[PDB]
């Protein structure tokens, strides 16, 4: 079931409508500020304008057609490694700090 | 127990005709300022 | 085919004019056009005649968001009158009275212009022109200025504060100075065989004749405070402007508050 | 003059898409500042003796020029100050804008600084609700071990509400709604510092709109909406938020059989009447507000807005039907089947936000994949 | 050769912010003359016979 | 917050008309309605169940309430 419903929750949750990826989507703590600040240009780039799309969805209160929502099959996450190495980092910092 | 009851039924009367005029005019001006925002079209240009 | 088709359709005779300037006789030039332009087609099928249909000005806004570029250029505009209008004079007049500025100019602060003042004295921008483009029927007419990204809306706010300065209250003296600016530009600018050739090639296309400096002398002497005010307000007074933006504008105003600001 | 007045209100950020939802503040400052005008033109007519206080008040009424209506504006202002309240903090809670801890708890102190203000307002007419809700609420304090009592009657001025305690209500009355407004401003200052929160909870740094226009004209579209429904209330059904014991002057020999709060106390209410302790009772009443302050901390998402969060919304709607439920039940008799469903309602308040919610933060994470 | 109604309105009262200003002044004028019996006659007319001034003369002449 | 400190956005053409020179309502109706019916259909699983269930309760007890308060013949 878990993929089954997965692929279910996906399309219920909604972003893809939106046109936005699920890391389009994270809350911005500061471990995910300082993984954007990281990304290379088109990744950057890339994620200002799906978000910056979005917003002006929501503003109409509209989506996308159904042939440009983000599919599930496809949805990466392009963020997953800059931020898992901002947080391997800070705990490492939060270790010393311990003296 | 209530001597303003006439009163405050014709002043209800001119309240109704007054938003009756008013809202939709506010709604009017509304409209006519976020057209600019929601008739714009937006286009990424990212060099490739 | 494509360029074939396109020459055989517009370099038409009745579409071209021969201009000279300098050292030489009109009977000299005539004849040698007689000689080597006669060949020249006058005509063009039934349905070849190309002809222009009027233009639609769209008060509108166009933004090129590229945060990546140092400086940021604006251009806006509202729609002119066309070549032909007499209106042009004193709107160059007008222009002229706000007129062009960047930072190599020595006159800082002293500048007659309000604007070019304010841009000196609080480094608001690089450089900045009003312009008079004009095409057959319709034209655009407004102003250029290239800043960093901090001050296009003071750029802009003062920019709008003169043209609506002009409409209300454009006063004597500066329309004074305009004028003179304006006679100053139309006689150092036909200095020379290329730009009194051009100038001569352009008109007759445009005008149909060439506008003779005693006439332009004659139409400038005709504005003065009160025309300035009439014409400026006929072409920018609460009209919808065109506007466009590259590099770096977060800061370019929304088109609403530009659009308030033309009243 | 030109700065604070700007870049503070015109030039400032919004989103461009922040919704109806977001209206609901400007009305809350629309509605205290209609709240202190027409309390201000009441306080000019209104005595606080106990022999003329509710004399006072009808006088307002029936004799002087538009009395009534700044009267009824007053009494149904307060109704549509919580409506808006409420709205206010469903919209931040749906929206996970509670994340500005800041300006929520602020926001916390504001929601029970305006109960303490209304209850007070309430008092000062002395018909037999005033006074027996004076005895009531302040009576809560008594649950305090030891001191209680020794609170209570301080509080009171004396043994009992009397003279002193509605000298004292009227003061504090007049005061709170200026204490109100110098923290709501503080609440803004702490908004501006992030600016708002939209709809997706995705920041908006890259679509941001100027104030003015957009939504200066969307304010007052929505506060003429508010007048709307302040003036049908007022113009047509001055009462029908109201309890007709209070056209009945303070009896302290007797409490009216059917007594019940104000509306927007009912569902407190009927959580403090669920349980059959006292001090209980009050400890979950203090406690169904001040939840409020433990949501920043209960937040599993790792997303920040209901929007892409279908299980979140299903219990978030269930806690606005419980909360409605609660409602309902604070209005009836403590009788069967009422006393059941009351606490079953009261348990599933606290069960949405202490246990359900966080939980399908943490099921929504992990369908994500993260 | 001919203007509509809303762009005589706006060259001759909306343009300048003067005019403009005048004519919402004597617009609420005559505006508020207007409604405000307009309205009335509307209530009385609701409630005809059942207002003082309606039976008031039965016992007038005071 | 002010704007030329938001944020970084390349490569983003944003095209606009004035409002002069357009409807304020355009297919109010014809695109509207739709758009409003998508909306309701999206949301309400979401919203009307808890709402339908407080409704259940709310006529069950009260009805439960009135039937308790009568004939107990004994
Ligand atoms: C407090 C006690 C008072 C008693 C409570 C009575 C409450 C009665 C119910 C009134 C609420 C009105 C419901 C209408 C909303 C229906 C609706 O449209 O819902 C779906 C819609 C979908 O929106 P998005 O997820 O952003 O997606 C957009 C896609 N185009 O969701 C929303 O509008 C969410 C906004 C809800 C916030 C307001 C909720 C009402 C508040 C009530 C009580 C609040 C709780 C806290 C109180 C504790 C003290
Ligand atoms: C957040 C602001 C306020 C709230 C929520 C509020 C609420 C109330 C309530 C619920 C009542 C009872 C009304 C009734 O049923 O008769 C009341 C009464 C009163 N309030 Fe306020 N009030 C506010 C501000 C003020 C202020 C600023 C003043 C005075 C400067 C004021 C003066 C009065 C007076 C004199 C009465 C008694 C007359 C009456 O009962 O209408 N109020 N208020
Ligand atoms: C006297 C009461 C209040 C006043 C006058 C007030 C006013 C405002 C205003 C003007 C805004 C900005 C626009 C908006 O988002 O609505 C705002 C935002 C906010 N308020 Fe309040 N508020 C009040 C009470 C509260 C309460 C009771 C809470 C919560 C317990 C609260 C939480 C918030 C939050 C979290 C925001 C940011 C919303 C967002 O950006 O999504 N406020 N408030
Ligand atoms: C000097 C100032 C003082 C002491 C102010 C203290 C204010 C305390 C709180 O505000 C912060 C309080 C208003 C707030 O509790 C969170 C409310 C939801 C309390 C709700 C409330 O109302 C009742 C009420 O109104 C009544 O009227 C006829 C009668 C009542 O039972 C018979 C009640 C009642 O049983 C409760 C729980
Ligand atoms: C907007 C719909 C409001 C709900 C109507 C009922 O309203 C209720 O009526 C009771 C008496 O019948 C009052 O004692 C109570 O205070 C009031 O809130």
């Amino acid at each position: 079931w878990l993929e089954g419903i997965r692929k279910w929750y996906y399309n219920a949750a909604g972003f893809n409508k939106l046109g936005l990826m699920r890391d389009d989507t994270i809350h911005e703590n500061d471990d995910v500020k300082e993984a954007i600040r990281r990304l290379p240009e088109n990744l950057y780039d890339d994620r200002v304008f799906r978000i910056k799309r979005a917003l002006d969805l929501s503003m109409r209160q509209q989506i996308l057609p159904k042939e440009q929502w983000t599919k599930y099959e496809e949805d990466k996450s392009y963020l997953e490694p800059y931020l898992k190495e901002v947080i391997r980092e800070r705990k490492e910092r939060e270790e010393w700090a311990k003296k | 127990a209530e001597p303003e009851h006439d009163h405050r039924k014709r002043m209800g009367l001119k309240m109704l005709l007054m938003m009756g005029l008013l809202l939709p005019l506010v709604y009017a001006m509304k409209r006519h300022k976020w057209s600019v925002l929601k008739s714009r079209k937006l286009a990424y240009r990212p060099p490739k | 085919a494509d360029l074939t088709e396109y020459l055989s359709r517009h370099y038409k005779a009745p579409r071209m004019v021969l201009a000279a300037a300098g050292g030489l006789e009109h009977r000299q030039l005539l004849d040698l056009a007689q000689k080597h332009f006669s060949g020249l087609s006058g005509t063009y099928d039934e349905d070849a005649v190309p002809t222009l249909s009027p233009c639609r000005f769209t008060g509108s806004q166009i933004c090129h968001r590229e945060d990546g570029l140092p400086l940021a250029h604006v251009a806006i505009a509202v729609e002119g009158p066309g070549w032909a209008h007499p209106d042009n004079v004193a709107l160059q007049v007008a222009n002229a009275i706000i007129g062009h500025y960047d930072c190599t100019y020595g006159g800082g602060a002293h500048l007659s212009s309000p604007l070019a003042s304010i841009a000196a004295t609080n480094k608001l921008c690089q450089s900045f022109q009003t312009f008079n483009i004009c095409y057959a029927d319709t034209g655009l007419l407004g102003a250029h200025f290239v800043c960093d990204h901090m001050s296009i809306d003071d750029m802009m706010f003062v920019l709008q504060g003169q043209w609506m300065r002009l409409c209300t209250s454009a006063t004597e003296s500066e329309v004074l100075r305009g004028k003179n600016l304006l006679r100053n530009a139309l006689v150092s600018h036909l200095d020379g065989t290329t730009p009194v050739c051009e100038d001569i090639g352009r008109s007759l296309l445009t005008y149909g004749r060439r506008i003779p400096l005693a006439e332009w002398e004659s139409r400038i002497a005709e504005v003065d405070a009160r025309v300035v005010r009439e014409v400026c307000s006929k072409y920018f007074y609460d009209q919808c402007p065109a506007v466009a933006g590259f590099g770096p504008i977060e800061q370019l105003p929304d088109y609403n508050r530009i659009r308030s600001g033309m009243f | 003059l030109m700065k604070i007045v700007n870049n503070a209100f015109i030039d400032l950020p919004a989103p461009s898409n922040i919704s109806s939802w977001w209206n609901f503040g400007s009305l809350l400052g629309i509605c205290l500042i209609l709240q202190i005008l027409t309390g201000l033109f009441l306080a000019m007519h209104y005595t606080s003796d106990t022999t003329t206080a509710f004399s006072s008040v009808t006088h307002i009424c029936r004799d002087v020029n538009y009395g009534w209506i700044i009267r009824y504006m007053h009494a149904n202002g307060a109704s549509m100050f919580f409506i808006c309240l409420y709205m206010h903090v469903g919209r931040g809670l749906y929206y996970g804008s509670y994340t500005f801890l800041e300006t929520w708890n602020i926001g916390v102190i504001l929601l029970l600084t305006v109960m303490a203000t209304a209850f007070m307002g309430y008092v000062l007419p002395w018909g037999q609700m005033s006074f027996w809700g004076a005895t009531v609420i302040t009576n809560l304090l008594s649950a305090i071990p030891y001191i209680g009592t020794n609170l209570v009657e301080w509080i009171w001025g004396g043994f009992s509400v009397d003279k002193a305690t509605l000298t004292r209500f009227f003061a504090f009355h007049f005061i709170l709604p200026f204490i109100i407004m110098a923290i709501a401003m503080v609440h803004l200052l702490f908004l501006h510092e992030t600016g708002s929160n939209n709809p997706t909870g995705i920041s908006s740094d890259v679509d941001k709109i100027p104030f003015h226009p957009y939504y200066t004209i969307k304010d007052i579209l929505g506060a003429l909406l508010l007048i709307l429904a302040l003036m049908l209330l007022v113009l047509f059904a001055p009462d029908l938020l109201g309890d007709p014991d209070n056209y009945t002057p303070a009896n302290p020999l007797n409490t009216p059989p059917h007594i019940k709060p104000e509306w927007y106390f009912l569902f407190a209410y009927a959580i403090l009447r669920s349980i059959p302790n006292k001090l209980g009772g009050v400890l979950a009443l203090a406690f169904s507000i001040l939840i409020l302050a433990l949501i920043p901390l209960l937040h599993t998402s790792k997303q920040r807005s209901m929007m892409f969060r279908p299980l979140s919304q299903c219990l978030f709607w269930a806690l606005v039907a419980d909360l409605l439920t609660l409602t309902w039940i604070g209005g009836q008799p403590v009788e069967h089947p009422y006393i059941t469903i009351g606490q079953l309602a009261s348990v599933l308040y606290f069960l949405l936000i202490l246990v359900l919610m966080p939980t399908a933060g943490t099921i929504e994470n992990k369908l994500l994949k993260w | 050769v001919a203007p509509t109604l809303t762009a005589r309105l706006y060259s001759l009262l909306f343009r300048r912010t003067s005019t403009f200003a005048l004519t919402i002044v004597v617009g609420a004028l005559f505006f508020e003359r207007a409604f405000d019996q307009g309205a009335d006659a509307i209530y009385e007319h609701i409630n005809e016979g059942k207002l003082w001034k309606h039976i008031k003369h039965k016992y007038e002449n005071k | 917050r002010q704007f030329g400190h938001l944020t970084r956005v390349r490569h983003v053409i944003t095209y606009s008309l004035s409002p002069f020179e357009q409807r304020a309502f355009p297919h109010y109706f014809s695109k509207g309605i739709p758009n409003v019916l998508r909306r309701t259909r999206a949301c309400i699983l979401r919203v009307a169940p808890p709402f339908v269930a407080f409704y259940l309760v709310y006529t069950w007890g009260t009805q439960e309430f009135e039937k308790s308060k009568r004939k107990n013949p004994a």
